[PDB]
């Protein structure tokens, strides 16, 4: 939906638009790394509790995804 | 009477895996010394305590079942 | 006549039950059995089901009892809770309690098996997931006596509480799913279990927790509301503390999270008339410990100007002050200069008290000379630069 | 309006307009790494997308949050979540160079 919009009214746009799709990236990247949190729990929370958990779990990711890259380098 | 003991017990337990130092259910001044209150030693008693019942009653099991494994060796020798 | 021969015999069973060699002790021959392979399974069936019916006909004297026979059936009830193991204890007795249909005794069944695992170790963990998967089910049931739903979940605040971490998941997310909803309750007291609870689980869950995390905080908060609107609960003392422990609890396992609503929390210190100060105040440092000071000193300015302003109440105000005095001694030099144009709103308010206070001199002067050393405090660890507009 | 929303946004977000046209052009090619095959090379190429467009999606939720409750916030550019987009950024820009 995020992408939709985009593609600088955001502003009118209810954040909770915005913060689904929040979900659904961090997802596949911890649906990713599975092949700290399961899942990035989007509902009856702020932003920045959102953003809480997204940089635990993407900073957990960061050492092992830098890793990676040297080797594809 | 017994659902009021009931509800300051577990009360009384939050208290003390919570706030060690401060006194069971049954200020500017109170600040500091509070602060300067050592609650992890507090912390570290509770724990050997409990430790040692832990410790005690194992051993008992550990003696206990010693013996009877013994009988059961005895009956099955004989 | 009757009852002396009852006294009598009851002296008589606890002879013999008394654990005073290895073939007079009954509880040794049971263990026995249970090592030796060649014994049939059939049997130890007979020994797990001829021990519930025992403990269930003890337990049913002492439930319907005279205070010297009332000692002695303890003097039985002790030695027969220690026949046979834990691990058959709990596979002879968790059938029983639903076949049992007395109150009292399911009451004194629970209790039992909480006991049993007081002194036990990590030797029990796959029976504790046995137990704790039978008390769930069980709740829904015993939801009509609130001595039993009450005593239910403290033997769950036990089990969660000791090597809770090492019980397996699924239990630990049930076990909130089903205190979440039992905090609402109307009966004070299953609310009180339920809140504590609720933190063993969100101790054990950390930020695992968050998904509930809309279903604990907020109706916390709607909890105290209603907590000072009844002063004559008889459990207010003991309903006021399970709220603020709750947040204590939490505020050590998930500071980040709860930093939103940190300002309602400190309503709830602040108002908590029955709780003791020590109490408060130790919860208090919690929060400077573990929470960003930045965001307190903001809201330190929305919860003194709506509420502790027009309070007028002496402990509140007292500890407004040991947090302002708290913050400002801990915050850093950069993050002071950044919310200083907040701390100089809040100072401008401090000083006009003497207008709306209507405590005593001694009182106000008291608490602007505690404002102008920590206005003193804050001043400094700054620059001319961030000061001159200001001044 | 519009146009001095936009404006707005500009002079205190200007890193907003250049994230957005970012989120665009990213998500498409998004897609394309989980609709590729799942090589190696591929797969961390998912990772490393997959981490930045979260980073620029949780942006937007904060500014958009603040913007509603924070009159006094006017910066964003103080809150860490740049950081992030900097760092996720840049391990993305190693990732499109894998093949």
């Amino acid at each position: 939906e995020l992408f939709g919009v985009l593609k600088g009214r955001i502003i009118l746009k209810d954040p909770s638009a915005t913060s689904k799709d929040v979900k659904a990236y961090i997802d596949s990247v911890i649906n990713t790394c599975k092949n700290e949190l399961d899942e990035i729990t989007v509902d009856g929370l702020d932003a920045n509790q959102v953003w809480w958990q997204v940089k635990l779990v993407l900073d957990s990711i960061d050492g092992d995804l830098i890793q990676g890259i040297q080797e594809l380098k | 009477q017994t659902s009021k003991y009931q509800a300051t017990s577990v009360v009384n337990g939050l208290l003390s895996n919570l706030l060690p130092g401060v006194p069971k259910i049954r200020n500017l001044k109170k600040r500091v010394q509070l602060q300067n209150r050592d609650v992890h030693k507090i912390k570290k008693k509770c724990k050997l305590v409990k430790k040692k019942k832990v410790k005690k009653h194992k051993l008992d099991k550990e003696q206990l079942e010693q013996l009877a494994k013994h009988q059961v060796l005895k009956k099955h020798q004989h | 006549e009757f009852l002396t021969f009852m006294n009598n015999t009851f002296e008589f069973i606890n002879k013999i039950t008394e654990e005073t060699d290895v073939r007079r002790n009954l509880r040794l021959k049971v263990y026995s059995v249970l090592l030796d392979e060649t014994s049939d399974k059939k049997l130890i069936r007979n020994i797990r089901e001829e021990f519930g019916t025992l403990l269930e006909g003890v337990l049913f004297f002492i439930n319907s009892v005279t205070t010297e026979i009332k000692e002695i059936l303890f003097k039985v009830l002790g030695n027969v809770l220690q026949i046979l193991p834990v691990d058959e204890f709990v596979n002879a007795v968790l059938p029983l309690l639903s076949t049992s249909t007395n109150e009292d005794i399911r009451y004194h069944l629970t209790l039992v098996i909480g006991s049993k695992f007081e002194l036990e170790g990590s030797e029990a963990i796959p029976i504790v997931n046995n137990v704790m998967k039978v008390l769930l089910d069980r709740m829904p049931l015993e939801s009509k006596s609130v001595v039993i739903s009450q005593v239910i979940l403290n033997t769950m605040t036990a089990l969660v509480s000791k090597y809770g971490k090492k019980l397996e998941g699924s239990i630990l997310t049930q076990a909130l799913t089903l205190a979440t909803e039992k905090v609402s309750s109307d009966m004070t007291e299953v609310k009180i279990s339920s809140l504590a609870l609720i933190t063993n689980c969100v101790q054990v869950l950390g930020v695992k927790s968050i998904a509930f995390y809309p279903k604990i905080v907020p109706p916390s908060i709607k909890l105290f509301d209603a907590s000072l609107a009844d002063s004559s609960n008889p459990l207010k003392e003991q309903l006021q503390v399970a709220i603020l422990l709750l947040f204590a609890g939490l505020i050590k396992r998930i500071p980040s999270f709860l930093m939103s609503n940190i300002l309602d929390v400190l309503h709830v210190i602040y108002f908590s008339r029955e709780v003791d100060s020590s109490i408060r105040l130790s919860v208090i440092s919690l929060i400077i410990e573990n929470i960003d000071l930045k965001e307190v000193l903001k809201v330190l300015f929305r919860i003194w100007s709506t509420e502790i302003a027009t309070s007028n109440d002496t402990v509140a105000v007292s500890l407004f002050l040991s947090t302002l005095e708290s913050t400002v001694e801990n915050i850093d030099k950069k993050s002071a200069t950044s919310q200083s144009p907040i701390f100089f709103k809040l100072l401008l308010s401090l000083f006009e008290f003497r207008s709306i206070s209507s405590f005593d001199n001694n009182t106000i002067s008291r608490i602007e000379a505690s404002v102008h050393e920590i206005s003193n405090s804050y001043v400094l660890k700054m620059n001319d630069k961030v000061f001159r507009p200001l001044f | 309006d519009d146009e001095a929303r936009d404006n707005y946004l500009r002079t205190m977000f200007p890193e907003f307009a250049p994230l957005s046209k970012e989120f665009t052009e990213l998500a498409p090619k998004f897609d394309e790494l989980k609709k590729s095959e799942e090589n190696e090379f591929n797969k961390l190429k998912l990772i490393a997308l997959g981490s930045y467009l979260g980073t620029i999606s949780c942006y937007y939720s904060i500014l958009l949050h603040e913007l509603h409750n924070n009159e006094d916030f006017t910066s964003m550019k103080g809150h860490p979540v740049m950081e992030k987009i900097l760092t996720t950024k840049e391990i993305w820009r190693q990732a499109s160079e894998l093949p």
